[PDB]
């Protein structure tokens, strides 16, 4: 039972909400969408 | 006619222009051409921002141009693109 | 065709192109223009219907160029030249100045910094510190990892997204590989 | 074309290789006839379109920004009835299909269906005017596929 046990637990299991869209290119080609 | 929009950094000039163009896209989607002239490392940003309207969600009448890209389009229309060009090397 | 002959060739074909004739043109983000770009600009001033020049400056004067020690030296000079040529070609000119600050309406410290940047002597800031932080690092590695932790805090706790953050350097080569 | 060659819009190398008959033929067709006899008309129309990420990628979210998809529309014309889209393809048809164009027609429609749907989505969204019909003119055989 240390003071920061809870917070540390919270941080180490944390995952970015919008993780999935961090690699998705913004600009896309009409030809590429078909691809 | 000319319009000098001037203000310190944080004045809201760019958003004012973005919104101006957006409203003008609303009024007439097929109206006379609207040219957004920005530095080459700023062309995409504005393109994105203009595209972010719930109203229209894109642009057609209004394009974002660099000096170079503008040169490309006007020259595609007027001519003189035939000659090859040389990289700095 | 030399790669720098595009802007020249553009300037002498603008009167020839019809699409330009009815166009509205907005220019922004620029601090200054090369003469070769200026020729294009004035040609647009002639054959386009309307054109707006957005410049970052504080009450620039079209009568004389700024003093060299002025904060808005570049933009001021640009304004002077642009206005000069506009009057030269007898354009009907409309001026709009944005007195208010819209960017830092939410945060006081940065508005104070923006407003009191150039000011001599500078007036101190008496309120609490929250949004302006000066940080000292043991090295560049520590600087980067530090900023990494701050960014992680900013996205975990302060509801910022990664896209809201920006890291600037004067000499990026000092940092990029390590970033 | 030598107005174009002179103004260097096309290199003389490009000029030398052009079927003049193939170009003229489109204008004889009824859709091309509609184009010439049009209330309004515009060509080489560039566009940018925002599309929610979810459409292109599953698991994406509305807060998550739209993707930007850009393109160039070959032709757009407005008759008294409505607004129509026009595209040209230097595709090869007559040379290699068993049913010729009729073998090509289902396949060609497939080849550009996604593209056309994106183009139409663009004009539909940005100008907020539905487009009545879309036409694909193929230089090879002078065929026009309606979509
Ligand atoms: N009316 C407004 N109210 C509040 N914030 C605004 C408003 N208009 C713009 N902003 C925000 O202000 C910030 C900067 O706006 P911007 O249009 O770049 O001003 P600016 O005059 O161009 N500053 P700068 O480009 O540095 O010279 C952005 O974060 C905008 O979202
Ligand atoms: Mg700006």
């Amino acid at each position: 039972s240390f003071a920061f046990d809870e917070k540390a637990r919270e941080q180490l299991s944390w995952t970015y909400p919008h993780q999935e869209v961090t690699q998705i290119r913004t600009k896309q080609s009409v030809s590429e969408i078909k691809r | 006619g000319a319009e000098f929009l001037v203000g310190r950094s944080g004045s809201g000039k760019t958003k004012l222009i973005i919104n101006s163009i957006q409203d003008e896209l609303r009024r007439a989607p097929f109206g006379k051409p609207i040219i957004f002239l920005v530095p080459d490392q700023m062309t995409f940003l504005m393109e994105y921002e203009l595209a972010k309207t719930p109203d229209m969600g894109g642009m057609i009448r209004a394009q974002v141009f660099s000096f170079s890209r503008l040169a490309w389009r006007v020259l595609q229309h007027t001519g003189g693109m035939s000659r090859p060009f040389l990289t700095s090397t | 065709l030399h790669s720098e002959d595009y802007l020249t060739l553009l300037a002498e074909h603008i009167p020839l192109a019809e699409d330009i004739k009815g166009a509205h043109i907005y220019v922004d983000g620029f601090y200054q223009f090369t003469p070769q770009e200026f020729r294009v600009l004035e040609q647009l001033m002639v054959h386009a219907e309307h054109i707006t020049f957005s410049l970052t400056a504080d009450k620039p004067s079209y009568e004389r160029e700024p003093h060299e020690l002025e904060l808005f030296r570049m933009t001021g000079k640009t304004y002077y030249r642009l206005h000069q040529k506009a009057k030269e070609l007898n354009l009907d000119i409309t001026y709009k100045e944005l007195s208010g600050t819209e960017r830092h309406t939410k945060t006081p410290e940065l508005a104070h910094l923006e407003a009191q940047y150039e000011a001599r002597p500078a007036i101190p800031y008496a309120e609490k510190q929250e949004a302006l932080t000066v940080m000292q690092a043991a090295n560049r590695r520590a600087e980067l990892e530090g900023i990494a932790r701050e960014i992680h805090a900013l996205v975990r706790e302060k509801g910022y997204r990664y896209k809201d953050v920006a890291i600037l350097a004067r000499q990026p080569e000092d940092y990029k590989d390590m970033v | 074309v030598h107005r174009l060659y002179e103004k260097e819009l096309l290199t003389e190398e490009q000029k030398d290789a052009i079927d003049i008959e193939e170009i003229v033929q489109f204008f004889h067709t009824e859709i091309g006839g509609q184009l010439i006899g049009a209330k309004w008309k515009d060509r080489e129309i560039p566009f940018s379109l925002a599309l929610p990420a979810k459409e292109i990628y599953p698991d994406a979210h509305e807060a998550d920004e739209p993707l930007l998809v850009q393109g160039i529309i070959d032709c757009l014309y407005e008759t008294e009835d409505g607004l129509y889209l026009l595209a040209y393809k230097s595709d090869r048809i007559e040379g290699k299909f068993q049913h010729g164009f009729e073998g090509a027609a289902p396949i060609l429609k497939k080849r550009y269906e996604t593209q056309i749907q994106l183009y139409t989505k663009a004009v539909e969204q940005i100008a907020k005017t539905k487009v009545k019909g879309c036409a694909l003119y193929f230089f090879d055989g002078g065929h026009i596929l309606t979509l």
